[PDB]
DNA sequence: GCATGCATGCGCATGCATGCATTATGCATGCATGCGCATGCATGC
DNA sequence: GCATGCATGCGCATGCATGCATAATGCATGCATGCGCATGCATGC
């Protein structure tokens, strides 16, 4: 064991000496600007990394890995103790919690004389004053953990876990450290707190009320009070982990200031954390002893081009995938044996925010949402809000389920009236529909893409030599950059200008007329026309152009002509 | 407590029997390399059988037996001296090892429903089924505090179940100094270890018809936490004791009994390596011929189930994504072809083999379910039928009689080998890749020559397209082909096991011949014993073999073939569509027979047999 | 109690301090030789001198000095660990070694008096005398225990005072198996250690007159048991602690306090052969002249106090028959003849000197007593004057004030050197070897020389063959005589002591010529130092002479001429009969003078000096 | 030497601080299961 | 495809074994010392 005094020392050294990295290509002062931001109200939690440590001291490393919450401790008392010399000047614009501060460090300075003895009880808690929070960046070298592995050896211990969030709790405030005030006198009592339940105190402990023995009595109050915004996090195990025939395992996480409202129900995380027990006083057991439960501390939360080129075929569908992608209901009906589910499969891949389901499987309260112990949690449809939505084997579903998928299509929001159950939720998502051999999709859908096997000799043998090629090198013939192209390309917003409207016009006016020509013509409408017009936004979004043009008129007219066909 | 022991005759003659137990100098036991085999795997704990005991010490074996806790001491502590005297630097990281038990016990292989009080402090073996878990908790061993007032850390040992009684001075929690001064925890130099409890049912086909069961409830130490799982049947070795309640002035005078687990069991190279080189193609047909000598005939069937067996090979490529390697059949046939005797073998002989008959099990009990815990308020899976079948066998008995619904449910099976399960407040996807056996009855009863195939099945394209291969099966009645069936029939049923009396009531490569299970004309041929049938299916099933140039333009050449002669095949009628999932198939059965012969490439002979296998089943007179 | 502490950094710098006090490698010290001595002797504690502590290292004594158990346990710790590292195996002997204390504590030096709760729990010194003692008593600490039922032997540890405060836990023995089977308690493999209980009383010299006494009570351990007795003046270091009283609900907020005693003290060679062998009869020549300056004069007295300070030889024979070797001696004078003077001197000089008055002591408080103790109901003896002074000395001021019946109880001792005692229920002898010195006054307030020196003494012929020798002094008035007394009283008179100022308030062999003690004409001779002179006196005491044959006859002779010249002497009186004592005393001067000078055989010079002083004491003009 | 004085000595009562002996009953909590309700799935015609 | 049956499913009440919380007073014993008694020692005259 070593002495805390040194180590303490050794932090504020490392604290107060790198100079070396700058992202514009020099050499700065980082940990020196951080705390100069950190004197005033500019910057209210401080992230430190362990991979910059490891450069000067392995074993220091070491020792925060196995006793973490002791040294995260003493990097916040180092770091309050550095604070009032990196401080420059007084605060332009304070809120009411640094009015606390101020006056009771004024009024401290205004009665305490340097020599008078002070009782160890007399002193101000450490966190009430302290305003900054301290967390951990996981050491590079460190190989993130499985939920399933970890153990009683890991408890204490500092991990990183990558895993699927599927419950998030509401935000709420958690008391840090309660304050009270005497009946008969103007001190002021401080009680921490440590657990997950706390008794209130009664009587004063001040010196006055001891002296006269008034008997005076505490009294709470919550201005005074610190608190702490805190999260509840339920993670799982990926399908991939899993052993042959079992079940993914679940974990809990805690949330902090500033890590909450980071992640959102259906993500894909990875957290560096502290494994910590809570002692569980409850039911009696069979088994005597000290019992605990294991829970995880968070201090870190993180979350034309080719489409599916391992697929031979379909380049216009392939075309209309990616507007579809990019934004301004796509619906495919084929015979089996067609790879419909692996677009859907890919398009689920590819989106930031999707959702995939299979039939019935995820049927009823799998879409829309239900109440749990209360608290509305959603379903496939609510988590994709603002992405994209997958459904395979369409026409298998349940009448509800359908028009559950019609209202959202058409409406955009859905509406839930049931016995403990009225609200009405938004669901402003776009959707991808499979489905085997209607005048419903014709009408309600956008687009339909119709896939027929006819059994053509040169396009066959093509389709077997790709499989082959496939299956053998494990490659096609000769994701982040699409993301990238995808997320700049949705910033702007072209606009239609007056004169092509007339052009418009015409088009719309003479495929009608064409429509009315074609008694054997199935649908018309203004619906056709709006789609048009969105799918010629979108391609202009491509181009980054202002003004819509001609080319993109033209292009949404061949698609639309191609998948009536 | 300063009270000791000086001299204890019969423990200290106790551990000198366990020492010269587990000596192995001038004996051939095994002992010192199952030692030397727990160093080198970090494991801290070993299984004696107690047959061997016995044999080498009777005295010593009926002791334990009687009296389990004193000799279980004994044989920690001598495991201690053994394991410091090997190599003592291992030693330091463990405080005590432990001991398990093996063989058969006897008149204490007991049931949950046998279990009495007779058998209390003694070692007993129970089988059974898992009914109920919970969850894995820590628990403190030693705890270790420290104080910034003064700069003095302190450690306080725990010992709970290592003492029969427990009193209120232990088990307590410090919190404060000897002035008042706060101490801090520091959860790093604590040690913990974890905790698990299960509970354990006498399974159905044991217990007497028409009552209910009984159950036993198991604690589960630090080192078996994970050995066990819900549904699962496990036969455990351990004692069995009484538990202390709690301090109280009157009592009933009932105890409770719980059984603490010491065992937990799951209950289940140069002839291959010659073998394979010489026989090579007369591997797969010799595996063929003698898959099954007690049903007659059906060459193409076996043949189909043996691939089944070995199987294909499953792929993965840089996007994720996942291409099926499973095979899945339908045999459709008239009554009394021994369609069932088929899936009854494939299910003995299979190692994850699971029947599922078509009515027996819905669609819920096929796949999984979610269900609301009332203890806790969350949500838990339920594992089906095909989850629990990962990599492994489902058999689905009178597949006609099968609803819509569960076909469709299937499918998600079939196609990607995945269960994409979600309700509000959870959503999973759970691995469920296998291989389906189904046999199906035709709609009229009898299969009727004269109209198409279609008619007969009565099944939809997509159904028959997610299966690999469909077979037809016919009892033509040809006299000497029933004189054939008659005289295998009556050559079975008049043979008895050799060493028992007639009259009575109720490993070579090649099997010996028999004068009446083989005949005597095949004297010239043999039949390869099933031990060593298992054993190369295994081994075949982990080699993994490789696609050559050579065959892939020539079964993609065939592949279109196929396509343009469904306008040829004009005579006949075809009983499956040709879609992608052909090629795919003909991939799968090249590389099936591939592994039958152990090699690392795939040949032109593979692709053959592939193809003769597809032209005989796709098409029918 | 499963609690341990991992770290203290006062304790571990403590035992390091002492660690390096102890080495005495790159320094000048000692005790590395005490260790040894130690080993040697077989005894398990050591004394270390406080101020060398301070000396070496004032921190730790102030700390010690302040707080004493907490560093007591550190100096044990300390000489465990040093004992071990010198001799490793006869550290096994004993659990834990002891350590004493030495050196002037200085403001902690504290009379029973002045003890106050100011030094509770300090290391504190003390002087008083000691009056209350008790019987030694064992005490159980370790308990050993045979069960004949089961054939098994088990231990207790036992420690009550080791720590603090003790509970009903512990210190309790046990009489009965784990299934209640019987154990007999085996008395030869427990442990035992001594424990008594004294009490000290502040010396009446020191106290305040009038006022009453106040008194200390002490605990003495296994090693200091039999180290004090009542009536005995000690200086005792150790603890100051209060005592914990026994279990109850109220309390008044009075404890006991009770000094644990850690040190007990009783207060009190080239040279001296060359000088002896050079000298021989210039030995004591020279004793007698330097035996004190301070008194002029009187060289016959001054060579019999010699000579009682050499003394004797003891001889005891087959039959059990004893011989006296102890001299005795009286002076008769007229007042301001210096004889309390010369009385004083020998208390200051003889190492174990009484004084003891004519009827300052009675008969019962000279030689013993007994006692009927109230406490038990048994016979105790208490002893007196004569008894403690053995081989000692006892002086008798006014000598002829005593009463008749004291000096027939004085018969005793001065005969055979013992003291019968007897009361129904008790006798014993006690041992009384002493010499005695008297001074008595003549009857006639001045001596009468015209009348025999029998009419002046008063005393009967018994008591006269008692002593061995008769002074007479007289004050004559001779001018050059008292012009010489004057002289020498008034140069007494005028020194000062050599360092103090003029006008203020208030070893070599041979002492350092002073101008005014010794005087210009004395600068051929020198003095004998005091401390050589006790030296001298000591190792002379220890030689054990023999009688030659050369001097026996010549005595016997000289004996028999004198109780011929019984006759013979017709001009003067004798001062004493001449019995057969007369001859012992001759042997008994001869051997005292063969003492003198540092030999092996008695000559015939020591008989002519032992002659000359019988001639010259016996008869007077 | 005999007559008298007298400091020492012993046994049983009370007063006062510490110390010793005694000792079941009533109320609260979690596990098991009935009873009313709404959703939802499956099965006919 | 629409009308009906219905095995599954959920939330709040009571009943019953274990388990939890409470909580000074009166009587006995050994140490200190007074008061009556007989023996015995020492001191005069
Ligand atoms: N154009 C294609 N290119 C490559 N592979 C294909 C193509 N069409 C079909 N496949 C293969 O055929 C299989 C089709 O199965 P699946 O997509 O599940 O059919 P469906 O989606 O109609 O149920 C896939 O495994 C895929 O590998
Ligand atoms: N090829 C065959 N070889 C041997 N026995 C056969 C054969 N075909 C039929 N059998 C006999 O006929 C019976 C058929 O029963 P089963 O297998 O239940 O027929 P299915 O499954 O068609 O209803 C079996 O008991 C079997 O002994
Ligand atoms: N021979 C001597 N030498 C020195 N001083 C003497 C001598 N004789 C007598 N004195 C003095 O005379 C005093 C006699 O007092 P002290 O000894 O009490 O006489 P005594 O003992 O005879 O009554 C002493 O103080 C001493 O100083
Ligand atoms: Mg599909
Ligand atoms: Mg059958
Ligand atoms: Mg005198
Ligand atoms: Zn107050």
């Amino acid at each position: 064991l070593k002495d805390y005094a040194l180590e303490k020392e050794k932090v504020k050294k490392f604290l107060q000496e790198f100079y070396q990295d700058d992202e514009l290509g020099k050499k700065q002062f980082k940990y020196g600007n951080q705390l100069v931001r950190l004197a005033h109200r500019e910057q209210v939690a401080l992230y430190v990394d362990l991979d910059d440590v490891a450069e000067d001291d392995p074993e220091l490393v070491d020792s925060i890995c196995e006793n973490a919450r002791r040294y995260a401790k003493l990097f916040a008392d180092a770091v309050q103790e550095l604070l009032p010399q990196y401080k420059e000047r007084e605060v332009v614009n304070k809120d009411v919690l640094d009015v606390y501060i101020e006056h009771r460090l004024m009024m401290e300075q205004r009665s305490r004389d340097p020599g008078m003895v002070r009782s160890p009880q007399n002193q101000y808690p450490a966190e009430l004053m302290r305003r900054f929070e301290l967390y951990f960046q996981g050491p590079s070298s460190n190989k993130p953990r499985v939920i399933r592995e970890v153990r009683a050896d890991s408890v204490g211990k500092l991990v990183t876990v990558r895993g699927i969030v599927t419950r998030v709790s509401e935000v709420k405030p958690k008391m840090v450290v309660a304050t009270y005030t005497c009946d008969q006198c103007g001190a002021e009592t401080y009680q921490p707190i440590q657990s997950p339940t706390f008794m209130p105190l009664i009587m004063c402990p001040s010196q006055e009320c001891q002296t006269n023995r008034s008997g005076g009595r505490l009294y709470l109050q919550t201005r005074g009070s610190r608190f702490i915004k805190f999260q509840e996090m339920k993670m799982q195990e990926h399908s991939d982990q899993v052993p042959v025939g079992n079940i993914p395992r679940s974990i809990t996480v805690l949330v902090e200031g500033e890590n909450t409202r980071i992640a959102q129900p259906g993500d894909h995380v990875s957290v560096t954390g502290i494994f910590l027990p809570i002692l569980r006083t409850g039911f009696r057991q069979v088994v005597q002893g000290l019992l605990s439960e294991t829970y995880l501390e968070a201090h870190r939360i993180v979350k034309a081009a080719s489409i599916a080129p391992e697929i031979y075929g379909h380049e216009d569908v392939k075309k209309a995938l990616l507007l579809l992608l990019v934004g301004g209901n796509i619906c495919l009906m084929g015979d089996p044996g067609v790879a419909k589910s692996q677009l859907l499969s890919y398009i689920d891949r590819l989106a930031p925010r999707s959702q995939y389901t299979t039939g019935r499987g995820s049927s009823g309260v799998g879409l829309t949402a239900a109440v749990l112990r209360l608290t509305l949690e959603g379903g496939a449809l609510v988590l994709a809000d603002q992405g994209v939505c997958c459904i395979d084997e369409f026409d298998k579903m349940a009448e509800a389920d359908r028009t559950a998928i019609h209202e959202v299509m058409e409406q955009q929001t859905i509406s839930i009236a049931k016995a403990g159950i009225l609200t009405t939720l938004n669901a402003r998502c776009s959707i991808l529909a499979a489905a085997n051999p209607p005048a419903a999709l014709l009408s309600r859908f956008d687009l339909l893409w119709l896939i027929q096997d006819r059994p053509d000799r040169d396009n066959d043998l093509r389709l077997a030599q790709h499989i082959t090629y496939v299956h053998q090198h494990s490659r096609q013939p000769p994701m982040k950059l699409m993301r990238r192209y995808i997320a700049m390309c949705r910033e702007k917003q072209p606009m239609v200008p007056e004169s092509l409207a007339d052009y418009i016009t015409a088009a719309y006016v003479e495929m009608r007329r064409e429509a009315w020509a074609s008694k054997d013509a199935t649908y018309t409408s203004a619906r056709t026309l709006l789609a048009i017009l969105r799918l010629s936004t979108a391609l202009a979004r491509l181009r980054m152009v202002d003004v819509v043009e001609k080319e993109d008129v033209n292009e949404a007219i061949r698609l639309m002509e191609m998948s009536k066909d | 407590a300063g009270t000791v022991v000086l001299d204890d005759v019969e423990l200290r003659e106790a551990q000198r029997d366990y020492l010269d137990f587990l000596d192995d100098e001038e004996d051939q036991g095994i002992y010192q390399s199952k030692v030397r085999e727990l160093i080198s795997d970090n494991q801290y704990r070993l299984i004696v059988n107690v047959n061997d005991l016995r044999r080498k010490n009777e005295k010593r074996a009926n002791r334990l037996l009687n009296n389990a806790f004193e000799e279980l001491v004994a044989f920690q502590r001598a495991l201690k001296d053994f394991v410091a005297s090997i190599d003592a630097t291992y030693a330091k990281q463990y405080e005590e090892f432990y001991v398990g038990l093996e063989g058969s016990f006897g008149s204490k292989h007991v049931s949950p429903r046998t279990l009495t009080s007779c058998f209390l402090s003694c070692v007993v073996c129970v089988e059974g089924i898992v009914t109920k878990c919970s969850l894995v908790r820590p628990k403190v061993v030693r705890s270790v505090h420290y104080c910034p007032a003064t700069k003095k850390t302190i450690e306080r040992r725990y010992s709970d179940l290592t003492t029969l009684v427990a009193f209120p001075s232990s088990s307590v929690y410090p919190t404060k100094d000897e002035e008042n001064n706060p101490l801090e925890t520091e959860y790093g130099l604590s040690v913990y270890k974890d905790h698990q409890t299960i509970t354990i049912q006498e399974m159905p086909e044991k217990a007497p018809a028409g009552q209910l069961p009984r159950s036993v409830d198991v604690i589960l130490d630090d080192d078996l936490v994970d050995k066990a799982k819900p549904g699962d049947r496990v036969q455990v070795v351990g004692t069995y004791r009484c538990l202390p309640g709690k301090k109280g002035g009157y009592t009933s005078g009932t105890f409770r009994t719980v059984l603490i687990a010491c065992n937990v069991k799951q209950m289940s190279i140069a002839k291959i390596k010659k073998f394979s080189k010489t026989r090579s193609k007369d591997i797969f047909d010799q595996l063929a011929k003698s898959l099954a000598p007690s049903i007659h005939g059906h060459d193409y069937v076996k043949k189909a189930i043996l691939c089944l067996l070995l199987g294909g090979v499953e792929r993965d490529l840089e996007n994720g994504s996942h291409i099926r390697g499973d095979i899945n059949i339908l045999l459709i046939g008239d009554p009394s072809v021994a369609k069932s005797q088929l899936l009854r073998y494939v299910l003995c002989t299979a190692p994850r083999a699971i029947p599922t008959t078509g009515r027996g099990s819905s669609g819920v009990g096929l796949t999984a379910a979610v269900t609301t815990d009332q203890e806790t308020g969350e949500r838990r899976l339920e594992a089906g039928a095909m989850v629990l079948a990962d990599r492994g066998v489902v058999c689905i008995d009178e597949f006609d009689k099968m609803s819509d619904m569960d076909r469709t449910a299937i499918h998600e099976v079939m196609e990607q080998g995945r269960v994409t399960i979600a309700k509000a407040g959870i959503h999973a996807r759970l691995n469920a890749r296998c291989s389906v056996l189904a046999a199906a009855n035709p709609v009229y009863g009898r299969y009727d020559q004269y109209k198409t195939p279609m008619e007969n099945i009565g099944l939809q394209d997509s159904l028959l397209s997610r299966f690999d291969l469909l077979f037809i099966m016919l009892d033509q009645m040809d006299p000497e082909q029933d004189r054939e069936i008659s005289d295998h029939v009556l050559r079975m049923h008049r043979y008895r096991a050799p060493g028992e009396q007639d009259g009575d009531a109720m490993t070579q490569i090649y099997e010996k011949h028999d004068n009446l299970l083989h005949g005597t004309k095949k004297k010239k041929e043999k039949m390869v014993s099933a031990a060593f049938m298992k054993k190369y299916i295994h081994v075949a099933k982990i080699i993994k073999p490789v696609l050559t140039q050579e065959s892939a333009t020539y079964i993609a050449e065939e592949y279109s073939r196929l396509r343009s002669q469904d306008s040829m095949s004009s005579d006949t009628a075809r009983t499956s569509p040709v879609t992608a999932r052909t090629l795919e198939t003909l991939i799968r059965l090249a590389t099936a027979h591939a592994k039958a012969r152990m090699s690392k490439t795939v040949d032109l002979q593979d692709a053959e047999e592939a193809v003769e296998l597809v032209q005989y089943a796709y098409f029918k007179k």
